[PDB]
Parts: structure tokens; C-alpha cells; sequence
């Protein structure tokens, strides 16, 4: 995956500064009451029925740690993201089987956590390096399906 | 939306499909999941070879449903109620497959009808399938029911006067963001600061202050930015649910207390709404 | 662009057997019919006011064939889209302000006009492989939008 300086130093800037367990919680939680249908998958997660629920739900938090966690660790290699995630996107398709589609709603649901967090410090063009980020990661994660 | 030469040229062309509905319904699945694969991650439970009794199946379950749209096209979400909840509720299917099946059933219909397959045929039979994949996803989320209407009024409420101001942000994010909506704008100075993107981005604040004021009726209040948009602008669809990103984003980082997860998805619904009115006359 | 040796020679064989000018002023021609704002950009070709118009419009006709024809070339490119499209991505960006959605939309047209001109020899997994061709070539034309 390629940036421009200026971008890179933008993402591992901020990344610093993540506590990747309360984001994590919050982006995978956000998702599943933004987009209910991405419930599809955490069925035996407990009941999801309420943004409530959802957000206190403790199996979503420990899940949604592991996932960013494993963004986290992708952050480290930004010049190889398909070589990277090429584990666990083969285990996305042939175990769990699900649409790479939610990728991209995670991506955006967690660049929209990123401005809840950090307000006027995600600036334009620190969005616009994170819009990049996510996109290469969605990538990188589809990128063994058949 | 479709007109009665719309409903009048799909009914001649699955009138002469007819009992091979379910045989062309059975080769549309087949295309998608060899062209489209990530769509056979909603069938791990399918044998998916040619021919399997599983997908034969679902061909005809398919077929016969568009049947009783095509029989029922000026009652379509009466017609498909069950069907709306069942892919809502259970099958929870991610909407952007319906484009992709809906593509596959014109290529099956094409290569079937070669006669019947006209410029404005293939026209009404896009429009008629985008239809019905709106109706089947319309209960996903749904209306803007009582709660999301108090949540865009309260959190647009909190913008106030900054109106303007978050609105030149969302289009400078836009921009930055996702360069090709920048085709879009070749006359403006897009540089930071510029005056050209502020006086965008407040109209667009002005005209969202006027649906969320008006937030029972948008399609009559903002019908005469439909008409431009679908008739002047003619900016494609796909670059409102970009935009609409980007103000979320916006009010993210500026509304720190209230931009709850209820309010997130409330807005989400709002801004899709809108952007589904603003297109709604593009055809 | 990789597809298989079997993907290609299928292409290829059929591609053969096209007459390129009449289905490229086909392919433009439907893609302003079936959706219309697509004629934002030719308000200088005369009559778009109905289908048959559209159709039978000379200037549509022979942009068609210009369009097709600079696809026809590439097909000889298959390994080498990127850089076989290059210049044509930055004139359709810079000087023409094209939005590359435009560029998938008329891949979809184009197959099913292939679909309709070829009947049943164009069978799935010949739809397949130009499924993958057409969106290779709308990747190639938008990598260098900037
Ligand atoms: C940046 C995107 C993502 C990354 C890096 C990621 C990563 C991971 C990792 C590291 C695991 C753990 C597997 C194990 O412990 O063996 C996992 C499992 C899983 N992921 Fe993903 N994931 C992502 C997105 C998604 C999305 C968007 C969905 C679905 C909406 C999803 C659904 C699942 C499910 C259902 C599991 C298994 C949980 C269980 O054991 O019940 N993932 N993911
Ligand atoms: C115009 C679009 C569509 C129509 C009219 C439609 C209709 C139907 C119907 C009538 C059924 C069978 C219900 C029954 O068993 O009584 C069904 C089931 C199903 N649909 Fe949809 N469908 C559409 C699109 C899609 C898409 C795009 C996908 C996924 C890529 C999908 C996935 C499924 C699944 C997974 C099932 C259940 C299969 C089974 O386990 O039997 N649908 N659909
Ligand atoms: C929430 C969605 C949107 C709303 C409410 C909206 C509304 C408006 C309004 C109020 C105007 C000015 C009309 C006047 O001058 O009377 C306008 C113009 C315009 N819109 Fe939209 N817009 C939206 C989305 C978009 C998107 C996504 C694009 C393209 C990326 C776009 C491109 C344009 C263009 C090119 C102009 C004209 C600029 C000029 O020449 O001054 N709009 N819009
Ligand atoms: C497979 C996709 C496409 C290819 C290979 C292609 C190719 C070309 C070529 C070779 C030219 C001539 C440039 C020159 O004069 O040096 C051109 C021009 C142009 N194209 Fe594209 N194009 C494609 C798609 C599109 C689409 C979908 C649109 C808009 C709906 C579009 C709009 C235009 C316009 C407005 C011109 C200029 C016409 C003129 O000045 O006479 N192109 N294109």
C-alpha cells in the first residue's frame, strides 16, 4: 500500500494515541446498530436488540479488541497489506464466510469513531489518509476470496 | 419511477419469458455466483454446481416472485411484504447484491430475448429491477419512525448556526477524501479556505435545514433540487452516499456529546432518505 | 490483469467475431438511454430527446466507435492495462472531468449488449471473464484521478 509521507505520518501519529480495546469496542458496536443486518453474524453474542445492549454487550467489546487489534498489527506493515492479512482473509471466505462488503462499513464506521474521539485533531486531511487505510485493509482481506 | 410505458414494456417482455422463468431464473444465479463470488458467501449451505437442485430451485422461488411483481407492479411492497421482512429479519442479505443480481437477470433476459431486448426495453427492465430491490430492502432499517426524527431535530438543533460552516467542512472532506467528486466541480478553486466550497457547503447546509424542518414532506421541499440534480447537475448516485460520510464525519468532530450510537444511526437513516428523494426523479 | 490462459483465449475468440462499430455506437447509445445522466457530458451531439434519437444520433454513433475501438486495443494488453491506459486517464480526469463511475456503468452495458448480440454462446463463464476484463479496465482509467 502506498502513501505520501505526509500521510503516513498522519496515521501512525493518531494511531499512537489509540487505546485499541474502547475504540474497538465502539466501531464494532456502532456497526451492528448502524447497519443491524451485520448482526447476521454474532448471533450467539447475546441479545442486540437495543444501541444499548449493543454497546455494553461484553462479547462485542472483546471481539471488537481482537479486530482492531489485528488492524493494529496491519498498521506495521502498510507496504504489504495483502501479504499481511492473507490468513485471515482466506479464513474470512472459507470459515466464516462472510461479505467483504462489511469491511467497508467497518472502515467507515471506524473513521467515523476516530472524529467522535479525537473532534477538531481529525482534520481533512488526517480523514482523507485514514479513507486510504481502511480501503487498502478492506482490500487486503478480500483479496483471497473465490 | 416507474410510468405506465415502463410497467406496459415489462409486461411484454416477462409475458414472453413466461414458463421459461424459472429455467432463465436458475441461469441468473449461476452467472452471479461465478462472475460475482463474494455472493456465495450467503450459500455455504448450497451445493453450487451447474445444474444442482438447490439453485434450480431458488431460480424458480425467484422467478415466481418477480412474476407476482410484474402482476402486482402498481402494488409492489403490498405485493412482497412477506418477502421484505424475510430478507430484513432473517437472511440479512448486504443490499449491494441485489445490484449485482439484478445485472445478472438482464444479462439472462438478453441473451434469451433477443427480439423483445430493446434500448428502451433494457431501460424499463433496469428500472423495474432497481424497484424491487428497494422494496426488498426498505424494511432493513426502514422509515424514519418517531425516535429518528427527534434525534436528526435534536443533534441538528446543536448545529445552529454552524450550519454553514460544517457544511464547507463535509464537501472540503469530500474532496480530499474521495478525489473523483472533484470531476464534478472543474470551475471551482477547490484549494482549503476557498470561498467557492464555503458558499457550496452552506446551500447544502441551508437545504438539509430545510428538511429537517420539513422533515415529513422532503419530497415536496426539496423537489426543485431533484429536478436539478436529476435534469442539470445529473451528478451520479453514487456520490451522495460519499457526501453523506462526510457530514457524519463532520458532525462527529463537533458534536462530542451528542453523536450517540442511536443518533449515528438515526442520522445515517436521515441523510440516505434525502439522498434518495434527491435522486428519485433521475429516471 | 490476471486472468487464466482459458480465460483469455475465451475473450479473445469471441471478441473476434464483434464488428466493433456497430456495438460500440450500441453500447454508448444504451448507456445515455438507460441512464440518462450520463448525456451530461455530449450536449453537443445533437438530439438525445428519445431512445430512437439516441440511437440513430451520428455523433453517439461515432464516439461509440472511438470508445470501443480504444478498448479493442487494450484487449491485446490484457497483462498491461495500467500502463496501456495511462494518458487516457489523465485526459479523461484533467481535460474531460469524467466521472469513473461512468466507466463501470458502461462495462455493464457492454456486456449485456454482448449478451444480446451473441445469445446463448455467450454462456456464464464467458460472462466471467469479461466481467473481469470490463472492470479492469474501469480500474485502469481511474488510477490516475487525482
Ligand atoms: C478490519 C476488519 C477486520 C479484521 C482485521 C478482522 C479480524 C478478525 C480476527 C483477528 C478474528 C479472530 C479469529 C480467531 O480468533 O481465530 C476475526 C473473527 C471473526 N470476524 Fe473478523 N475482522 C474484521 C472484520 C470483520 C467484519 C466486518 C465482520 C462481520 C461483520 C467480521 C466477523 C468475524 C466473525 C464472525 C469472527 C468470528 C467470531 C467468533 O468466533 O464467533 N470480521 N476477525
Ligand atoms: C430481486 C432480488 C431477489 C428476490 C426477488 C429474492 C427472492 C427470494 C425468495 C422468493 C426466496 C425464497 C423464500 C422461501 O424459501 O419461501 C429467497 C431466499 C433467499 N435469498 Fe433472496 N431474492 C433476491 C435477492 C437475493 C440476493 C441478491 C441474495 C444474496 C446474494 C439473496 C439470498 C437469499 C438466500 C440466502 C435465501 C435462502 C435460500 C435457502 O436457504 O433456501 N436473495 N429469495
Ligand atoms: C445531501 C446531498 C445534497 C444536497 C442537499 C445538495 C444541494 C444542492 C444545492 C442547495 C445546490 C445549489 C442550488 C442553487 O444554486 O439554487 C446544489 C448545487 C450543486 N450540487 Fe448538490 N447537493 C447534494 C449533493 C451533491 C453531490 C454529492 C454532488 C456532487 C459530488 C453535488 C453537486 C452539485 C453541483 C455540481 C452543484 C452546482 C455548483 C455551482 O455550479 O454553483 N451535489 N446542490
Ligand atoms: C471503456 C471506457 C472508455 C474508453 C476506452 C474511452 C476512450 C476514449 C478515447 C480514446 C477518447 C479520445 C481522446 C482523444 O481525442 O485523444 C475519449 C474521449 C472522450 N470520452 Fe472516453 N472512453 C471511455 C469511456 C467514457 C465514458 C463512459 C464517457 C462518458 C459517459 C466518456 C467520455 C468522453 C468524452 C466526453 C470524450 C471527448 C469527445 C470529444 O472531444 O469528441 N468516455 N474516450
Amino acid at each position: 500500500m502506498h502513501l505520501t509521507p505526509e500521510e503516513k505520518s498522519a496515521v501512525t501519529a493518531l494511531w499512537g494515541k489509540v487505546n485499541v480495546d474502547e475504540v474497538g469496542g465502539e466501531a464494532l458496536g456502532r456497526l451492528l446498530v448502524v447497519y443491524p443486518w451485520t448482526q447476521r453474524f454474532f448471533e450467539s453474542f447475546g441479545d442486540l436488540s437495543t444501541p444499548d445492549a449493543v454497546m455494553g454487550n461484553p462479547k462485542v467489546k472483546a471481539h471488537g479488541k481482537k479486530v482492531l487489534g489485528a488492524f493494529s498489527d496491519g498498521l506495521a506493515h502498510l507496504d504489504n497489506l495483502k501479504g499481511t492479512f492473507a490468513t485471515l482473509s482466506e479464513l474470512h471466505c472459507d470459515k466464516l464466510h462472510v461479505d467483504p462488503e462489511n469491511f467497508r462499513l467497518l472502515g467507515n464506521v471506524l473513521v467515523c469513531v476516530l472524529a467522535h474521539h479525537f473532534g477538531k485533531e481529525f482534520t481533512p486531511p488526517v480523514q482523507a489518509a485514514y479513507q486510504k487505510v481502511v480501503a487498502g485493509v478492506a482490500n487486503a482481506l478480500a483479496h483471497k476470496y473465490h | 419511477m416507474l410510468s405506465p410505458a415502463d410497467k406496459t414494456n415489462v409486461k411484454a417482455a416477462w409475458g414472453k419469458v413466461g414458463a421459461h422463468a424459472g429455467e432463465y431464473g436458475a441461469e441468473a444465479w449461476e452467472r452471479m455466483f461465478l462472475s460475482f463470488p463474494t455472493t456465495k458467501t450467503y450459500f455455504p449451505h448450497f451445493d453450487l454446481s451447474h445444474g444442482s437442485a438447490q439453485v434450480k430451485g431458488q431460480g424458480k422461488k425467484v422467478a415466481d416472485a418477480l412474476t407476482n411483481a410484474v402482476a402486482h407492479v402498481d402494488d409492489m411492497p403490498n405485493a412482497l411484504s412477506a418477502l421484505s421482512d424475510l430478507h430484513a429479519h432473517k437472511l440479512r442479505v448486504d443490499p449491494v447484491n441485489f445490484k449485482l443480481l439484478s445485472h445478472c437477470l438482464l444479462v439472462t433476459l438478453a441473451a434469451h430475448l433477443p427480439a423483445e431486448f430493446t434500448p428502451a426495453v433494457h431501460a424499463s427492465l433496469d428500472k423495474f429491477l432497481a424497484s424491487v430491490s428497494t422494496v426488498l430492502t426498505s424494511k432493513y432499517r426502514g422509515v424514519l419512525s418517531p425516535a429518528d426524527k427527534t434525534n436528526v431535530k435534536a443533534a441538528w438543533g446543536k448545529v445552529g448556526a454552524h450550519a454553514g460552516e460544517y457544511g464547507a467542512e463535509a464537501w472540503e472532506r469530500m474532496f480530499l477524501s474521495f478525489p473523483t467528486t472533484k470531476t464534478y466541480f472543474p470551475h471551482f478553486d477547490l484549494s482549503h479556505g476557498s470561498a467557492q466550497v464555503k458558499g457550496q457547503g452552506k446551500k447544502v447546509a441551508d437545504a438539509l435545514t430545510n428538511a429537517v424542518a420539513h422533515v415529513d414532506d422532503m419530497p415536496n421541499a426539496l423537489s426543485a433540487l431533484s429536478d436539478l440534480h436529476a435534469h442539470k447537475l445529473r451528478v451520479d448516485p453514487v456520490n451522495f452516499k460519499l457526501l453523506s460520510h462526510c457530514l457524519l464525519v463532520t458532525l462527529a468532530a463537533h458534536l462530542p456529546a451528542e453523536f450517540t450510537p442511536a443518533v449515528h444511526a438515526s442520522l445515517d437513516k436521515f441523510l440516505a432518505s434525502v439522498s434518495t428523494v434527491l435522486t428519485s426523479k433521475y429516471r
